[PDB]
């Protein structure tokens, strides 16, 4: 689906700032230009577009969460979060499936907005509960968005607080991306030196750091693994995170991705309910073919291979669908995809015999 | 508009002229454009004379 | 075209 | 929900099919067909002037060449309607 030509004039009409990005849940799209957002639903072919131009300041990040029960209307699906420079502004949502495509769209103003502070904001995601979290490229600190029904005169109906609190003496370091894991209230950070944090959730308004592990605990991880590799040392970095729900996997926690392509899978276990401790316990390294236009002539463990690398983005989909986003050139992205050999796996014999294919 | 204006003054001389071989020609070459819904929305006699050859 | 806000009375109950 | 029905065919693989069922559906259907024919023509239609171009162009098309197969109430000032709406689109 082609992007709609009016917002390429829009994207072209920018000054400092544009930004793109998905909501592939209702099936749609939007683009940033500056102080102005557009959504529009690329499964249409005449897409029309739903701006949102009242905010003053530079929009930094935009994302589509579960509204908190018993606030608003039932006709209300989703919360809009807009986050500018400024202001974090709370729209609302009813994305109802009129009548043939894809879900009709309208937005609803809120009179909730709290002051963006000091801390960039350029990731927001959202619990099952409505649960809002917000973290940047300012530092590592993750906020969190409250909001209510009533005015009450001792509190507000919009609120933000700082869950990490950090003293004096800091280092430079950021956030790479934020994920939730709603099956465990779990909720891990990447920060840039590929440090990864993990909080949870134990009450409904409270979010505890529970786990830290830097890259030097993965590399002792893995060095302790039978097989050491070029691919991951100090100089590697972690590109993308992807948890695993509980309903999938007991101990397997988190997936890492390397920006050489190799997957991390590290387990979190607690000593006793939230986990204390993280440990990578298994890598699945990358293949060796690399694409080709003519067709090629097709036991060892393959610990070397740089066919994914460079990796610049990953995702992982339950159950295994991985996509790697390998940028080879700097013009051109090819695509990886792989998912479980599920008939194979299925079919192995014994237990002892399974492995990840 | 008075881009308009010289559109419909300009399209009144094609479709309005009794040179019929110019029409002929006229038809070939909106196809060879792909201007399909054009040859259609003629009323003159010499399109379907055209077709219809 | 603008997006039209529906407004605030509406989205939140009761 | 008119896609759903599977009443009009909006792709041409599926006009064999569709035109058949109609010769065994209730009259109280068939009397209707004039009128859904416009309202998802007028549809499709709206939904142009606001790649998809072409997947419109060609569902327009599906629905007159099954109008002009099935024989049916004020079919004569339908199917008229119907291929004009469709030379807009183009």
């Amino acid at each position: 689906h082609n992007i709609p030509d009016k917002v390429f004039e829009h994207l072209n009409a920018g000054e400092v700032f544009t930004k793109l990005g998905l909501f592939a849940e209702i099936g749609y799209a939007w683009a940033s230009i500056d102080s102005s957002l557009f959504l529009w639903d690329y499964t249409h072919p005449n897409p029309e577009l739903i701006g949102y131009e009242e905010a003053t300041h530079t929009i930094t990040a935009v994302a589509l969460v579960p509204p908190k029960p018993g606030v608003f209307v039932k006709t209300i699906t989703h919360v809009l979060v807009v986050a500018t420079t400024s202001e974090i502004i709370l729209l609302g949502v009813s994305a109802t499936p009129t009548p043939s495509g894809s879900k009709s769209l309208t937005l609803y103003s809120t009179r909730m907005s709290v002051h963006r502070g000091g801390s960039d904001v350029s990731f927001i995601v959202g619990t099952k509960d409505g649960r809002i979290f917000l973290g940047g490229e300012s530092d590592t600190d993750i906020h969190e968005i409250f909001y209510q029904q009533e005015e009450r005169w001792f509190s507000s109906r919009c609120g933000k607080i700082n869950h990490s609190h950090p003293f004096g003496s800091r280092q430079q370091e950021w956030l790479r991306g934020l994920y939730v894991d709603d099956t465990r209230n779990l909720l891990y950070s990447l920060s840039n030196r590929s440090t990864i944090r993990t909080y949870h959730m134990e009450g409904p308004e409270k979010l505890t750091k529970v786990i830290e592990k830097d890259k030097t605990s993965c590399l002792r991880d893995f060095a302790h693994m039978a097989d050491s590799s070029p691919l991951f040392t100090d100089k590697t970095n972690i590109v993308a995170l992807s948890p695993i729900p509980a309903t999938e996997a007991s101990k397997l926690h988190l997936m890492a991705l390397t920006d050489t392509g190799c997957r991390l899978f590290l387990s979190a276990t607690s000593s006793a309910l939230a986990p204390q401790s993280m440990q990578l316990q298994f890598v699945k390294f990358p293949p060796r073919e690399s694409p080709t236009r003519i067709r090629t002539l097709n036991s060892q463990l393959d610990k070397t291979s740089r066919a994914l690398d460079p990796s610049a983005l990953g995702f992982r989909f339950s159950p295994g669908y991985f996509f790697d986003v390998v940028r080879k050139h700097p013009n051109q992205d090819m695509l990886f995809v792989s998912a479980p050999d599920t008939g194979r796996i299925k079919v192995t014999q014994p237990a002892s015999a399974l492995k990840y294919f | 508009t008075l881009a308009a204006t010289k559109r419909m003054e300009a399209y009144n001389v094609v479709n309005d002229s009794s040179d019929e071989v110019f029409h002929f020609d006229l038809y070939e070459w909106y196809i060879e454009k792909g201007w399909t819904d054009r040859i259609l929305s003629i009323d003159s006699p010499h399109v379907i004379t055209y077709l219809q050859r | 075209r603008k997006a039209k806000l529906l407004p605030m009375e509406e989205a939140l109950l009761p | 929900i008119i896609e759903r029905l599977k009443l009009v065919p909006l792709n041409q693989e599926s006009v064999e099919e569709r035109v058949a069922a109609f010769r065994n559906f209730s009259d109280e259907i068939r009397h209707n067909l004039s009128e859904v024919l416009l309202a998802t023509m007028n549809i499709l239609f709206t939904q142009f002037k606001r790649d998809r171009d072409s997947q419109l162009r060609s569902q327009a098309r599906t629905l007159i060449t099954f109008a002009g197969m099935i024989p049916y109430r004020t079919s004569g000032d339908t199917n008229a309607r119907l291929v004009q709406m469709e030379v807009l689109m183009n």
